[PDB]
RNA sequence: GCUCGGCCGCACGCGCGUUACAAUGACUGGCGCAAAAAGUAUUUCCUGUCCUGGGAAGGUACGGGUAAUCUUAUUAAUACCAGUCGUGUUAGGGAUAGUUCUUUGGAAUUGUGGAUCUUGAACGAGGAAUUUCUAGUAAGUGCAAGUCAUCAGCUUGCGUUGAUUAU
């Protein structure tokens, strides 16, 4: 087999994914991330930083391959 | 200074080495005095394996 | 208020100083960045050129910085510095120096913005850089602003 | 006319050099400037004045 | 003030009950509460030293294992206060609580062995020594974290995490330590 | 000459030395000259911090304390520092202060740790011949 | 100054003189017993003091041996008639020398006096003189084609230790015959 | 078909090499044009041998013209450097027990001489 | 960037001289995937026609493309300097060309006839499928493996 | 003695070993952490400044050291901090090859070493077997010394980071 893990976000979809962390869980990593959204781990990253400027995340940990950070209001359940 | 040698001439199966070590002591002495006290001070035996040097800088 | 005014290079996180120094470089656009930088990687020991494009800023803002701390110190030995290991393949890795123009590149270079002197008075390593007063006054004040943005976060 | 014995350079390498008593030119020890092959050198050791402590 | 291992988490939290343990695990004492888990410690000169070494500078001493990974100790206390990290994001308890928690609940007990009795020789039931129970508790907890986290994404510090979790829960499914603990005490229970 | 209000005490590990010299008044830190936050690895800053957290900063504030380090590699040259500092504040409270309170700062520390007073006998073993290392030999055919 | 040497390089190098000349005066020297030499060195001279047993061989008859050496070690290393000095020494005690005794045992062997009388002799000589012990090794043919290793102890021996290397005088000599080469050592463990 | 060397021909190498007033045997122009191995060779020194060397091949090949091939030039000078001027001789290189004949092509003027004669025999095996 | 708007603008395959590219992946990387292209001339290629190495494959302007096979065609006219290349001065040539797809295998395939021809020794050893270099042919090598002239498939 | 080969020749069998199969990773920057060894019969030996070159390397412009004084009390590499790359023969891994450039040597072709672009194989953790090893130890990690004009995947040593498990 092969994962293919999405190299790039549809216009369609972006803050949709990035204003809702919650659907990654209540720990977010590299490896959450491209576990629950299918996105290579590069974007995965590029994500993670991107809801963190915005105030959605915050970082508990950084070493240099482990990406941890936590959601705000904490866990917010789906749908 | 070491050296360290191979024991068998040959090279019969078993390595072992030896540990030759040669120790250099080096020693100064500063005097402040005129040429025939030196040569005093200079004026006993001394063990064959002794190399002494003598340096004068004159002082005003 | 004893929260001081001043603040010396050696009381500040060098990685802070250098990304913050080569910042200033590039809005003065006060270096020249020659030809050769395009298509040369830094060492002979890398199989990739360098992933920033400001690296030769960088590069020289870390350069000032040793030469700030280290004063005397010549080409090669900051080659040696500025080396590192290298992969002969199946090989045992070795140490490795850096590429010698783009360092003396920084040097002049920074000569020309009265950073740096070129001692003619060492007669054991002449012509050594050593950094000015111009120099050192300017590093302790980037060191500073640094340093005082760090001890207002609570 | 044996004008060209030994003319090929010794100058440098094995040929060189050879051990001040055997002659050997085979493992030589030049190490402290002593030109002694190791056989020789470890027949020579306390004549030296090389003790093993160790 | 009393020190928080990594300055986040508290060791008066932390109480042993099963009393085989009290002496064989460090937290308890004034010399195990460190902020970092890095000693440097002589735990090895006499028989039983290792049990004064804390807990978690044990782990970190399990992680540090294989020909490229060895003596790179610096990597694990980073892997193990990381995974301490997302145990707390997980769980929300004192990730030590959990840690310890999990290794008292699993490594083995009972365990068989060849035991030489003039003309018997055939496997026998055998009782584990609380020090062998925790030494193997580590042992197990890395080693399947290991073989995990190999050619996976995910990391060590998630996979160690996952595994201390699944660990104290008992997990017999997502815990390979206790798949290898029940393993063997039913190796040994039928061996009796 | 005027002798100064100086104490100086050194610590070791492995083939790292740190000097480190105590004097009177608003307490800093510098080791090698620049504050402990800038030490090479970030962990084991808090290997530093011990000693201190331990007497607690009232004793520190009372006291610049400047340590130079050299010596082996990062991890050792920390427990050198370690050390030095540690067994200073000792000494200082040896010659400035009674001898209850260099006794009970003692007890204090040692209790804690016995590595910061005492030195780590340990150093590398020299290589045995027919080894890639001091213990281990060249592999054997047997058969 | 002559030339500035390296006092690693210069040390070796005198060493290295100091074997040539043993190696020369072993060598050349064979009749009469010699022990030793001891080398001091001045600017204006080198003295040497050759050990042995018999000086007057040495010498010679008014200076024939010795003029020859002087001259020799004259050609060899070319030195001043002023800078070169060589003067021999008695050895009060001649039982107690090993070279000395395996040379007088060298000798007796020429004669083709038998093994075990002359080994007998001479360690009854060497004891005479006070040594405590002393042991001769001869080996190669002695019965026959085939080699054989003969030992003879007499008194008290130490082998193993640093007091090995105080106590202990030890010497070789090779020992020529029509069959071959048969050879021969003697260790006399000293008094104190 | 053509051959060329550097975007050289044989007549424009032989007008560089037989250049008015350049008395070694190989010219700096020439030198230039070479391999990295045959600069160091030529610029670091050359020996006079080689010249008698390529004046025997001058003398090989005029003495045939009618086309029956060169009077083979035997020589042990392996560590020799192909000239433009030897293409079309044939020269004997020894190879330790033999003097192997070499034909010279427009091709081979980089390499040394060495490179063809075969020191050795290839390995043909048999055991099972 | 991530996003893009369109998802029907991207080209996962793209075809650049005579050879695909891999579109989901970093551009310079995927230029690798020429013969004749390793990791440091595609970051070159990116850095002369300023196409953002950051970014990914099927993000690639058609115009970009034939400009990349204009760099391989005429580099040296391109700026570039001539220690770069991977034919310095051709043996017929002394012209300064890089080496392509096609382009390649070519002028290899030339040299080493020119070198059968010439009956060298290493051109013989090619032939023969030996190795070149004059390393060790007692030990390694068994059962068969790669000499000279190695082909990706 | 001299010249050229040969010991390095390859269907294969057997030993020491270097490097890897990667995420505890590779790569791009940043980072004032060693120890122990060596060193000039005067330009030759360590080499420090300086200058040129994109580079390996070249100048010879200013200099020190027969050395606790000079190379140096430094210049090591794991490690750490950022950033890229994202579990796929992928930048993991680099064998093998083709041009160019440099250095040691009269001599380098049968690639002495080194540099630049390319080229990129096997290898996805290893059957029966089997080696060494108990603490600054194993293991990883570099450094020196011997060899030596040039040539370390070897040896002899030197530290750095530092274990699992017995007793
Ligand atoms: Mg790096
Ligand atoms: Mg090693
Ligand atoms: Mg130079
Ligand atoms: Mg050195
Ligand atoms: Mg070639
Ligand atoms: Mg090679
Ligand atoms: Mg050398
Ligand atoms: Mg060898
Ligand atoms: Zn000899």
């Amino acid at each position: 087999d092969k994962v293919n893990h999405a190299v790039f976000i549809e216009k369609k979809n972006v803050e949709s994914i990035i204003n809702n962390p919650s659907k990654v869980g209540k720990v977010l990593t590299v490896s959450t991330v491209v576990e629950k959204l299918k996105v290579n781990g590069s974007l995965a990253r590029q994500l993670m930083r991107t809801m963190a400027d915005r105030k959605l995340v915050e970082k508990v940990a950084k070493n240099g391959n482990q990406w941890v950070y936590s959601v705000i209001g904490g866990v917010k359940e789906d749908k | 200074l070491v050296i360290t040698v191979r024991k068998s001439p040959c090279g019969e199966g078993s390595k072992t080495w030896d540990r030759f070590e040669m120790r250099i002591y080096k020693r100064i002495i500063d005097l402040t005095c005129n040429v025939p006290d030196v040569k005093t001070i200079t004026n006993f035996r001394i063990d064959p394996g002794v190399e002494i040097e003598l340096t004068m800088t004159a002082d005003q | 208020s004893n929260n001081q005014s001043f603040f010396t290079v050696k009381d500040v996180a060098a990685a802070d100083f250098i990304r913050e120094y080569a910042s200033h470089l590039k809005k003065a656009n006060k270096l020249s960045i020659p030809e050769f930088t395009q298509w040369t990687t830094t060492s002979v020991a890398r199989e990739l050129a360098p992933q920033d494009s400001d690296w030769v800023y960088i590069r020289t803002a870390a350069l000032a910085r040793k030469v700030y701390l280290k004063p005397h110190t010549g080409i090669s030995t900051l080659k040696h510095i500025f080396g590192s290991n290298k992969d002969r393949g199946n090989l045992r890795n070795k140490h490795q120096a850096c590429h010698g123009k783009i360092l003396r590149w920084a040097l002049k270079s920074l000569e020309d913005l009265k950073i740096i002197r070129k001692d003619k008075n060492s007669a054991t390593k002449k012509f050594s850089r050593v950094i000015t007063k111009e120099g050192m006054t300017e590093l302790n004040r980037i060191a500073t602003q640094i340093a005082i943005k760090q001890r207002q976060a609570k | 006319p044996n004008k060209l014995w030994r003319t090929h350079p010794r100058n440098y390498g094995k040929d060189s050099k050879e051990c001040r008593v055997c002659g050997a030119r085979q493992g030589l020890i030049t190490k402290y400037e002593m030109m002694t092959c190791r056989r020789c050198f470890r027949e020579q050791a306390p004549h030296i004045g090389f003790v093993k402590y160790r | 003030t009393q020190p928080k291992l990594f300055g986040k988490w508290n060791y008066d939290e932390v109480k042993i009950q099963d009393p085989c343990f009290q002496n064989y695990i460090a937290c308890t004492t004034t010399k195990s509460q460190v902020f970092v888990p890095h000693t440097a410690g002589r735990y090895q000169v006499k028989k039983f030293r290792k049990t004064q070494c804390p807990i978690v500078e044990r782990l970190i001493g399990t992680l540090m294992f294989h020909g490229r990974n060895a003596g790179k100790k610096a990597l694990c206390i980073k892997v193990v206060k990381n995974a301490f990290e997302i145990i707390h994001l997980v769980t929300g308890r004192n990730p030590l609580e959990v840690f310890v928690g999990a290794v008292q609940n699993a490594g083995p007990r009972e365990d068989s062995t060849r035991i030489g009795t003039a003309g018997v020789v055939r496997k026998q039931a055998v009782d584990v020594a609380p020090m062998r129970r925790v030494n193997l508790a580590i042992y197990f907890i890395i080693k399947g974290c290991r073989e995990s986290a190999f050619k996976s994404m995910r990391s060590i510090a998630e996979t160690l995490a996952d595994e201390i979790i699944n660990a104290e829960k008992n997990n017999t499914q997502s815990s390979w330590a206790i798949r290898k603990k029940d393993e063997i005490e039913k190796v040994a229970k039928g061996n009796r | 000459q005027q002798k100064p209000q100086l104490v100086q005490t050194f610590g070791r590990k492995k083939n790292a030395v740190a000097v480190a010299s105590v004097r009177p008044g608003k307490g800093l830190l510098k080791v090698n000259g620049s504050p402990i936050d800038m030490i090479n690895p970030q962990i084991l800053q808090a290997k530093i911090y011990e000693p201190i957290l331990l007497l607690g900063q009232q004793k520190f504030a009372n006291l610049d304390i400047r340590i130079r380090v050299r010596g082996s590699g990062y991890t050792s040259q920390v427990y050198a520092i370690r050390q030095a500092l540690s067994k200073g504040i000792v000494a200082y409270h040896a010659k400035y202060v009674d001898e209850n309170s260099k006794r009970e700062i003692k007890e204090q520390l040692m209790q804690y740790d016995r590595s910061l007073l005492v030195a780590d006998p340990r150093r590398m073993e020299p290589k045995k011949c027919g080894g890639r290392g001091a213990r281990s030999k060249m592999q054997k055919a047997y058969r | 100054t002559t030339r500035a040497i390296n006092k690693k390089k210069k040390f070796v190098a005198d060493g290295v003189f100091n074997a040539e000349l043993h190696s020369f005066f072993s060598k050349s020297l064979q009749d009469a017993g010699y022990a030793g030499i001891e080398v001091r060195r001045t600017p204006t001279k080198t003295e040497i003091r050759i050990k042995a047993t018999k000086p007057q061989q040495v010498i010679g008859v008014e200076g024939k041996k010795h003029k020859e050496l002087t001259q020799f070690l004259q050609k060899r290393f070319g030195y001043s008639d002023d800078q070169i000095q060589i003067w021999a020494e008695p050895i009060k005690f001649k039982g107690l020398c090993a070279s000395a005794q395996v040379e007088a045992m060298n000798y007796k062997l020429l004669k083709d006096v038998p093994v075990r009388l002359a080994a007998n002799y001479i360690i009854k000589s060497v004891i005479q003189d006070g040594a405590k012990g002393c042991e001769i090794i001869i080996s190669g043919k002695l019965k026959q084609q085939r080699a054989k290793t003969m030992k003879f102890k007499q008194g008290y021996m130490i082998c193993t230790g640093q007091p090995k290397n105080d106590y202990i005088d030890v010497a070789v000599r090779h020992v020529f015959f029509k069959q071959g080469i048969m050879g021969v050592k003697v260790k006399i463990m000293l008094p104190y | 078909k053509k051959f060329t060397f550097r975007g050289k021909g044989l007549e424009e190498l032989t007008a560089l090499a037989s250049g008015s007033n350049s008395e070694k045997l190989i010219s700096d122009e020439l030198a230039a044009l070479f391999d990295a191995k045959t600069r160091r060779r030529v610029k670091r020194g050359i020996s006079e041998k080689y010249a008698k060397f390529v004046n025997k091949v001058r003398r090989s090949k005029e003495k045939c013209p009618a086309g029956e091939k060169p009077v083979p030039v035997k020589t042990h000078y392996r560590s020799m450097i192909v000239i433009p001027e030897l293409v079309g001789g044939i020269v004997g290189v020894y190879n330790g027990k033999e003097f192997v004949n070499v034909e010279v092509k427009f091709d081979m003027i980089g390499k040394y001489l060495a490179e063809f004669a075969m020191t050795y025999k290839p390995t043909t095996h048999g055991k099972t | 960037s991530f996003v893009i708007e369109k998802e029907s603008d991207f080209k996962y395959i793209h075809r650049i001289l005579n050879t695909n590219i891999d579109g989901k992946r970093i551009t310079p990387i995927a230029l690798t995937g020429i013969r004749g292209i390793g990791r440091r001339f595609a970051y070159i290629i990116c850095k002369v026609l300023k196409i953002d190495p950051n970014a990914r494959a099927g993000l690639l302007t058609e115009d970009q493309c034939n400009k990349i096979t204009d760099l391989i065609a005429d580099p040296e006219a391109h700026g570039i300097p001539t220690w770069l290349l991977n034919r310095i001065n051709d043996f017929k040539d002394g012209k300064n060309y890089q080496m392509a797809s096609n382009t390649l295998d070519t002028k290899m395939r030339e040299d080493l006839e020119r070198l059968k021809k010439i009956k060298s020794h290493r051109g013989l050893r090619h032939f023969w499928g030996l190795k070149v270099r004059g390393q060790h042919t007692k030990t390694s090598g068994r059962h068969g493996v790669v000499c000279g002239v190695v082909r990706k498939n």
